[PDB]
RNA sequence: ACCGCUGAAAGCAUCUAAGCGGGAAGCCCGCCCCAAGAUGAGGCCUCCCACGGCGUCAAGCCGGUAAGGACCCGGGAAGAC
RNA sequence: CUCGAUGUCGGCUCGUCGCAUCCUGGGGCUGAAGAAGGUCCCAAGGGUUGGGCUGUUCGCCCAUUAAAGCGGCACGCGAGC
RNA sequence: CCAAGUCUGGGCUAAGUGGUAAAGGAUGUGGCGCCGCGAAGACAGCCAGGAGGUUGGCUUAGAAGCAGCCAUCCUUUAAAGAGUGCGUAAUAGCUCACUGGUCGAGUGGCGCCGCGCCGAAAAUGAUGCGGGGCUUAAGCCCAGCGCCGAAGCUGCGGGUCU
């Protein structure tokens, strides 16, 4: 969502690479990050 | 870094391996971008670049491998499950016929290869020959079929949980 | 065919006597009410307060236009006058009465309720 | 760097307004603390506040020292238009003399401030640079 | 010759059981000219003279079953088109001719207080001013009457011989009476 | 179809650069080059971004107009054809080369194709 | 966009670089409308046959072949011409 | 740049781009069951109505509607009113 | 395209960056220093008990780590858990912040960097100058090498003023 500015949620919320892109990810609808 | 027990007829051409064995007979492709590695008794790893990159590029056909096998010889299975207060399946035709609404329940077919199974309609799964080739299936039609975790019902990947 | 401001008489007694034409009934563009068709207009002038009332917001029909309806029947008709009926919401009547005749119409667009209650349906 | 008129004859002898130096507490090894590198008249108001909101999020013990501190001023719109500008004042501040020792979250072992002047960093303006004192940080 | 084809009856409507205006359309089997085929080479158009007394004045199923009535000797009659069905027509516009932006193309004229000071037809506006010169956009007085009318979902009725002819649904056949008719259901969706 | 035997060459893998370049190069001087392979052919990896430039030769179309051919084939056409100039002798230059799919006379096969190959 | 499978490098996980799929009134195609003057002038069938005399690579001047066309006339929802 | 001159507001017509998208599809999110909303990512195809009072745009009001978009191009257009 | 090394040497790119941008992010990648250990046989797999006085103070109607303001200590013992954590009405389960067998040889951490990807949306139609280019493609950094190219400088010869 935040595009701009994703930091680890719960204390899992991992860090991946797609497309270069850094988009978080952990085990809630409550993390969906992505930029 | 593995084996290759019984029966694994094993042909490493072009960047092809040809797998020959029990209910697995199967023919996958290999990277020529690498080494390959087999002795009639064995087999593993081949350092095409001994660096992390590449590295790993093996460090994963290593499975690769594993595959070839354990899938030519001992097939795959995926473990379904129907939870459904409503839906329901039970094979039928050269195919799966399930249902959960809607009106127009569904025929789903395993092209040569894939193989579904309805050991009770309630639950069900697949068993094909490549772990790959399977899994994939075996979820496109968990899905298919709408899990929603809204309060627990629908086709679900085995060993899931709820909701609220 | 009725729109703008194009005046048409009662023929039930709601309490009216002739009614403009704001919107024609339905949706975006749409430019035409024509009998069946339902009106978004009000009272030029309705009797001595009856229970209507002269300029009153209000909510009509398509009954009589001498517009000419083609009917399906490769048929003609069309009215010597036009005018309508008011309307709840539900497209339901008023005017506990009738008057001048109609066409089947109505019917194939719902409202029996004046359907029969009309003198004479042509 | 155009200045101000005269420290007496335009606009000089004030307080300047803010929010004094010190807080936090001692210590006498342990060096924590922050400074910078760039340059600029360094926003009082945003400053001022800045390191206060510093403040806001710890509380005690971890030298809140701070080591800055404007003193002079810009000055625009009032008047005519455009032309002829005479001048109307607002906003002093201090020159951030490309880099140079910031304020101290100083104390023996009380990280729970360092994060805190982080947490002020993170405000501030100019980028920041975030470190250690002789020894660093214990 | 892949498809079918020819020319404008007419129109009138009549009967049903609620009614229906159609269109009336002649042509039995205007012969069999070669057929399609790229086949060894390049391969389309032939001719084995057999046409009729004076056109020297001048000298795969659509196409497939062709070859049925192609070799038969020429001719082919027309009507598998059945009891209800949809081909297309072609027609030819219509010598209308060069007119105003007016009719040519939908647009609003000369209003009122100006919609007459023998003032009138002209359409509004080219280009504006930093944009450009033009468009190749506004049409302009595009003439018609001659285009290479058509249409789509074009359903058929009924036929009868006495005279190979057919009945239409809707006509707007283009094209005027004893005019040029080519048919097909192409690409159909009510199919 | 058979021709001379004057430009014999082909294509395949190599670099789609200084591949063109001489063809003219010999595409100038004043010789015709016949050859062939597209697909073989070869160009920048990132094959990604690199079937994009060339669909930027794909659908760069102009009301003017902007074709942009959709074989490979072509994108021979353009590149060469970019290394000539448009006065006479380059035109021309650009009727004298001729290449080919598969093979008529005795990575360069994806971004065509892609976008029209 | 967005969702997945198979699995490295991180001996545990990961839609992932490589391997394979899901998914849009949207792009390409498909449906109508031109259209090779696209100087890369395209295909194909159906006609016409080697005429005269002159210096030449006379690819230049004449009767031709209704193959054939035209012009002039008479006409067209073809149309300013 | 133009005063040896670029005719300025609003309207009219004829529109054409753009996307921060109003309607429209596709998505993930929700304090989302349904339904309907809110949040934000992807997409511009097509489309986005009659009046009123105001020189006006803007704007308020009236009846619609899925919707009744923001802005470009001399806040497009006077050798077109 | 246009004249001149698809020179050689050794690094760095895997985005077409080059071919405009900032704050702000992230086991990208390559090169440098630190704390703990692998025969008290180490981090992420797996077997198991997931200790007791801890159930202290404001608010308690509920702090009793898992509302929040202050504590942060003691222990009989395999050590510890000021019990960082999902919860519910507070209590009530799991999770390491702990290690045996089976593995076994490199595993987690911050400072220093040089290269690089998200932020970075626009109106006629698209853009490195164009065609174009991914270990001489070519870019960028550090090294040697030879060629181009002005009307500038040498050779040719005339001109002309002081």
């Amino acid at each position: 969502k935040v595009r701009s500015s994703v930091k680890k949620m719960c204390d899992n919320c991992k860090v991946v690479r797609r497309h270069g892109r850094v988009l978080v990810i952990c085990s809630n609808v409550k993390h969906k990050q992505r930029q | 870094p593995i084996e290759i027990p019984a029966g694994v007829t094993v042909t490493v051409n072009g960047n092809t391996v040809t797998v020959k064995g029990p209910k697995g007979e199967l023919t996958r492709t290999f990277h020529p971008d690498m080494t390959i590695t087999v002795e009639g008794n064995v087999i593993t790893v081949t350092r095409p670049s001994d660096e992390k990159h590449h590295r790993a590029l093996h460090g994963t056909t290593r499975s690769l491998l594993a595959n070839m096998v354990e899938g030519v010889s001992k097939g795959y299975e995926k473990a379904l499950e129907l939870v459904g207060v409503g839906y329901r399946a039970s094979k039928q035709g050269k195919k799966l016929v399930l249902s959960v609404g809607y009106s127009h329940p569904v025929e789903i077919e395993p092209e040569e290869g894939l193989e579904i199974e309805v050991p009770s309609q309630t639950k069900i799964i697949v068993k094909g020959a490549d772990k790959q080739r399977v899994g994939e299936l075996a979820a496109n039609i968990r899905a298919v079929r709408p899990p929603e975790p809204y309060k627990g019902k629908g086709i679900r990947y085995e060993g899931e949980l709820v909701r609220l | 065919m009725i729109q703008q401001e194009s005046r048409l008489k009662v023929a039930d007694n709601s309490g009216a006597r002739e009614v403009l034409v704001i919107k024609v009934l339905g949706g975006s563009g749409r430019r035409y009410a024509n009998i069946g068709d339902v009106v978004v207009a009000t009272v030029k002038d309705a009797t001595p307060g009856g229970v209507v009332k002269k300029g009153q917001v209000v909510k009509a029909v398509v009954v009589r236009t001498k517009r000419g309806v083609r009917r399906p029947d490769g048929s003609y008709i069309r009215f010597d006058e036009n005018a309508c009926v008011i309307i709840r919401d539900d497209k339901s009547p008023r005017g506990t009465r009738i008057f001048g005749p109609v066409a089947r119409e109505l019917r194939d667009k719902d409202f029996m309720k004046i359907i029969s209650l009309a003198p004479e349906v042509i | 760097s155009i200045k101000p008129t005269r420290r007496e004859y335009i606009s000089g002898i004030p307080g300047k307004g803010i929010a004094q130096f010190k807080m936090g507490n001692n210590t006498y090894p342990a060096q924590v603390e922050n400074v910078v590198e760039k340059p600029v008249q360094i926003r009082h108001n945003a400053l001022e506040a800045a390191r206060n909101a510093a403040n806001r999020f710890v509380q005690n013990s971890g030298k809140f020292r701070i080591r800055k501190f404007p003193f002079h001023v810009i000055r625009e719109q009032d008047g005519d238009g455009m032309r002829a500008p005479f001048g109307k004042s607002v906003g002093t501040a201090a020159r951030s003399h490309g880099a140079n020792h910031d304020f101290i979250a100083w104390v023996n072992p009380d990280p729970a401030v360092e994060f805190a002047w982080r947490r002020a960093y993170m405000k501030v303006t100019p980028t920041v640079n975030i470190d250690s004192s002789p020894a660093g940080n214990a | 010759v892949q498809g079918f084809a020819g020319y404008k009856a007419g129109m009138t409507p009549r009967e049903g059981m609620e009614t229906v205006p159609v269109t009336v359309i002649e042509t039995p089997p205007m012969r069999a000219v070669a057929l399609r085929a790229y086949e060894q080479r390049p391969l389309t158009e032939v001719w084995t003279d057999e046409f009729h007394s004076e056109l020297d004045r001048t000298l795969s199923d659509r196409l497939d079953h062709a070859l049925d009535i192609v070799e038969d000797g020429g001719e082919h009659a027309m009507n598998i088109f059945r009891a209800g069905e949809y081909a297309d027509v072609a027609g030819v516009t219509k010598g209308k001719g060069t007119q105003g932006p007016v009719k040519r193309w939908g647009v609003q004229k000369r209003k009122g207080k100006h919609a007459r000071q023998g003032w009138r037809r002209r359409i509004g506006n080219l280009g504006p001013w930093n944009p450009s010169r033009v468009r190749s956009t506004v049409p302009q007085q595009g003439q018609t009457g001659y285009h290479q009318r058509t249409e789509l979902n074009k359903r058929l009725i009924d036929i009868g011989e006495g005279g190979p002819y057919t009945l239409v649904k809707g006509s707007v056949p283009g094209p005027d009476k004893r005019l040029v008719p080519f048919f097909r259901a192409v690409r159909p969706n009510d199919q | 179809a058979e021709f001379d035997a004057d430009v014999i060459v082909d294509a395949r893998d190599c670099i789609m650069g200084r591949v063109a370049s001489q063809v003219a190069e010999q595409a100038l001087d004043g010789e015709t080059v016949a050859v062939v392979n597209a697909e073989r052919a070869v160009i920048t990896g990132r094959e990604e971004q690199i079937v994009e430039k060339y669909e930027k030769r794909v659908d760069i179309g102009n009301d003017n107009g902007y074709f942009y051919p959709k074989r490979p084939d072509g994108i021979f056409k353009r590149t060469i054809r970019g290394m000539l100039p448009k006065k006479q002798r380059g035109r021309e230059a650009f009727e004298s080369v001729r290449v080919y799919l598969g093979n008529p006379y005795d990575t360069l096969g994806e971004i065509s194709e892609t976008l029209g190959a």
